[PDB]
């Protein structure tokens, strides 16, 4: 039960949330027996795991007149959350609000469930060091190592193509188009040029949107890897 | 960096295609290189080499390989504010 929620949350991609002119990164895994949420703003991390016991009380207190068992309420919450997290700019009637008092994060979701109120309040506490390392630190290191390996493979392929170009030039032929000539690839020169020129803009984390937009498949792959007697005449 | 290397590979592929169109014949047939496809390369890499490449271990690879980029990123962050 509890382990299933943790595994599902781990094997999930990050999503971008826009609320009150603020940007958050959210991971949500909702099942028929609870849910797991992990939110961040690139400065702090909050986590919240909920079982049906607290749902039976919160869904009533927030929605006084709502008569909904935990299963239906969780299904409605998933239908509310997944469309927004999966893709952006999707029209919806859901609204998000964020607040903090002393050390906890109250995230309020207010939605129109076919023409009726739907209020939910995530009360997320600070994530323990184990959760942060499991979800952000180690996967990012794995992604960086994988990207370095990819860069090395690309450099090897470029060297092979440069050798092919050298052989073609030695053959004595000439190009019908002379504008396509490319200088030989050098790893050190390319690295120095990149660092001097484009590293500033490339490394700009911003509000986290580039991380969600670009590096998600590799992140998911890394997370999935880490989680998994003749005688006489006859003689 | 990977995107730029892919762009350079595409440019070299176009150059090789033009050379072939020019009727050129290579003396060594073993030097022929297959056209580069980003999707095929990515899928092959993820299937084959990612399991052994994305091994954190005790943290030695992190300090052995990616220290310069970390310092550059930190310096840029300090410069920004």
């Amino acid at each position: 039960v509890m382990e299933e929620l943790e595994q599902g949350l781990l094997m999930q991609p990050w999503a971008w949330l826009q609320l009150a002119e603020n940007s958050l990164l959210a991971k949500v895994f909702i099942t028929k027996q609870g849910y797991a949420l992990l939110v961040s703003d690139l400065q702090q991390v909050w986590h919240e795991q909920v079982d049906t016991s607290v749902v039976s009380q919160r869904a009533k207190e927030l929605n006084k007149r709502l008569t909904a068992p935990p299963a239906a309420f969780l299904c409605h919450l998933d239908n509310l959350l997944r469309p927004l997290l999966k893709d952006a700019a999707h029209p919806s009637e859901a609204t998000f609000s964020c607040d903090c008092v002393a050390d906890a994060l109250i995230l309020r979701v207010r939605s129109e469930l076919s023409g009726l109120p739907f209020y939910w309040n995530f009360h997320c506490m600070l994530a323990s060091p184990s959760l942060v390392s499991q979800h952000l630190i180690r996967p990012l290191m794995g992604m960086s190592l994988a990207l370095q390996c990819q860069v090395r493979e690309l450099a090897t392929l470029l060297h092979m193509k440069d050798l092919e170009i050298q052989d073609y030039q030695e053959s004595g032929a000439t190009l019908i188009r002379d504008r396509l000539k490319t200088e030989p690839f050098e790893e050190n020169s390319f690295l120095e040029q990149f660092m001097i020129e484009k590293l500033p803009e490339a490394c700009s984390i911003g509000d986290g949107k580039p991380f969600v937009m670009n590096l998600q498949d590799l992140y998911m792959a890394v997370t999935t890897q880490e989680v998994q007697k003749p005688r006489g005449l006859f003689s | 960096q990977v995107r730029e290397l892919a762009t350079l590979l595409h440019m070299k592929d176009l150059e090789i295609q033009d050379y072939q169109e020019s009727g050129a014949t290579l003396i060594r047939d073993r030097l022929k290189t297959e056209p580069f496809e980003e999707n095929s390369f990515l899928e092959q890499f993820m299937i084959e080499k990612l399991p052994e490449a994305c091994s954190i271990g005790d943290g030695k690879p992190f300090v052995m390989n990616l220290q310069d980029l970390y310092m550059a990123v930190t310096t840029q962050e300090v410069q920004v504010g």
